[PDB]
């Protein structure tokens, strides 16, 4: 089962934190992170989409979040508003969806 | 002297390729070009992905074009998630172009049940129900659109572009074809080929309809340099012209061949009685066309003597 996976759990505030993510599906379309606990348009970080290994950011985006080709995420010098939920969007390459959740803290 | 009855076989053939269909190459390479770009999009459409954002992601929302030919539907719905991500060169349709593909495609199967008139005949018209909903949201509209082959090939023109210049990725797999992989595959590598034919295709029937077109409003009824040099250069224009047309329609069965080479060599030919049961083949009733032109084609070739003669005389008096 798609899975997400924050490393450091907790943040310091400056540094920096990376999402892993677990059970990534073999064949893909398509995948997306957001800030929040759900799938939301207006809450986009990034999308990657496979056809153009290309990762357009979306509104949400600090400039500062790196996506890598496995679907995890990174956040370079992590400020208080990153701390949150975070949930990751995937497309498999039938167009059926998975969608995982995932947290960090940041502390200062 | 040798004129009258060069002249008789350069109009007789004008006559010919414009007003009559079962034995014309114009005709039939014409209406070979709009079964083929039906057939192709049959055989594709199913899995061709439709959706994504242009201003800004989304998965709300979703269009439903209806007679289409979808899986177990007879319509195709563009994705809501897909809608996460950018519309785009070598990605996914917007749902703006597949309406305009949509539109497109409607009007040419509307106008071969009705029938593609011959191409002297400009006058006929044809009626044409467009269903779309959304999620809810629903348009139904009937409008009237010229039957003729120089509408109906600008239509085709604007699929197989939508096709070539955003080169859409496909969907995977989870009775199929045999081209779909479990993977995502960029339809403009797995059907480049066919693609470039019916555009060929396309490109060269315009160019039938246009020479056709001027043919046939130009029917054509002694000594040294006593201004009966123009309707010579006449003649030649019009021979040169013909030439030109029966080339082209040879051409337009070669250029469909090369997907008898690639990877619809068989579907786009074949098919099981718009319906659900119509994706993934064809169903466009191509081979008839086909051999039909190829007919056409060798029948006519008779007159290729006749045309080059009208111009090496021609040509002799200048």
């Amino acid at each position: 089962q798609l899975t997400t996976e924050s490393m450091p759990f907790n943040v310091a505030e400056g540094k920096e934190v990376l999402l892993l993510v677990h059970n990534l599906p073999q064949q893909l379309f398509g995948y997306s992170w957001y800030k929040g606990e759900r799938v939301d348009g207006n809450r986009q970080i990034v999308g990657y989409a496979i056809g153009t290994q290309q990762a357009t950011p979306g509104p949400a985006n600090s400039g500062r979040e790196t996506i890598y080709p496995n679907a995890s995420l990174l956040i370079q010098n992590v400020t208080q508003n990153d701390t949150g939920f975070y949930t990751l969007q995937v497309i498999k390459s039938d167009l059926v969806n998975e969608e995982a959740t995932g947290q960090f803290h940041v502390y200062p | 002297t040798a004129i009258n009855q060069a002249i008789g076989n350069l109009n007789a053939n004008t006559q010919n390729l414009i007003d009559k269909t079962d034995n014309s190459p114009a005709y039939q390479a014409t209406l070979l070009a709009l079964k083929s770009t039906v057939g192709l999009w049959n055989s594709i459409a199913y899995a061709v992905i439709c959706g994504g954002y242009t201003d800004k992601p989304n998965h709300n929302t979703t269009e439903t074009f209806y007679n289409q030919p979808g899986q177990g539907s007879d319509s195709i719905t563009c994705g809501g998630h897909v809608g996460l991500l950018q519309a785009g060169k070598n990605n996914s349709l917007s749902i703006e172009q597949f309406a305009t593909l949509n539109k497109a495609y409607q009007i040419i199967q509307a106008a071969l049940k009705q029938g593609l008139p011959a191409l002297s005949d400009t006058k006929k018209t044809v009626e044409v129900t467009i269903k779309t909903a959304t999620n809810d949201t629903t348009v139904s509209i009937t409008d009237t659109f010229i039957n003729d082959a120089q509408n109906l090939l600008t239509q085709a023109q604007t699929i197989i572009n939508t096709l070539q210049d955003n080169c859409p990725q496909l969907k995977g797999k989870s009775n199929t074809p045999s081209w779909q992989t479990g993977a995502n595959q960029n339809s403009c590598s797995v059907f480049g080929t066919e693609f470039s034919a019916i555009s060929d295709m396309i490109s060269n029937a315009q160019n039938i309809v246009q020479e056709t077109q001027q043919l046939n409003t130009t029917p054509l009824k002694n000594l040294n340099s006593p201004n009966s040099i123009a309707l010579a250069q006449s003649m030649l224009k019009n021979a040169q012209s013909q030439a030109a047309v029966l080339k082209l329609a040879n051409q337009v069965g070669s250029d469909f061949n090369r997907i008898s080479t690639g990877v619809l060599k068989n579907y786009i030919e074949e098919c099981n009685a718009v319906s659900s049961n119509t994706w993934g083949k064809g169903c466009a009733g191509v081979k008839q066309t086909l051999t039909s032109l190829e007919n056409s084609n060798a029948s006519f070739s008779s007159q290729t003597p006749q045309i080059n003669q009208a111009q090496n005389l021609a040509n002799t008096i200048v």
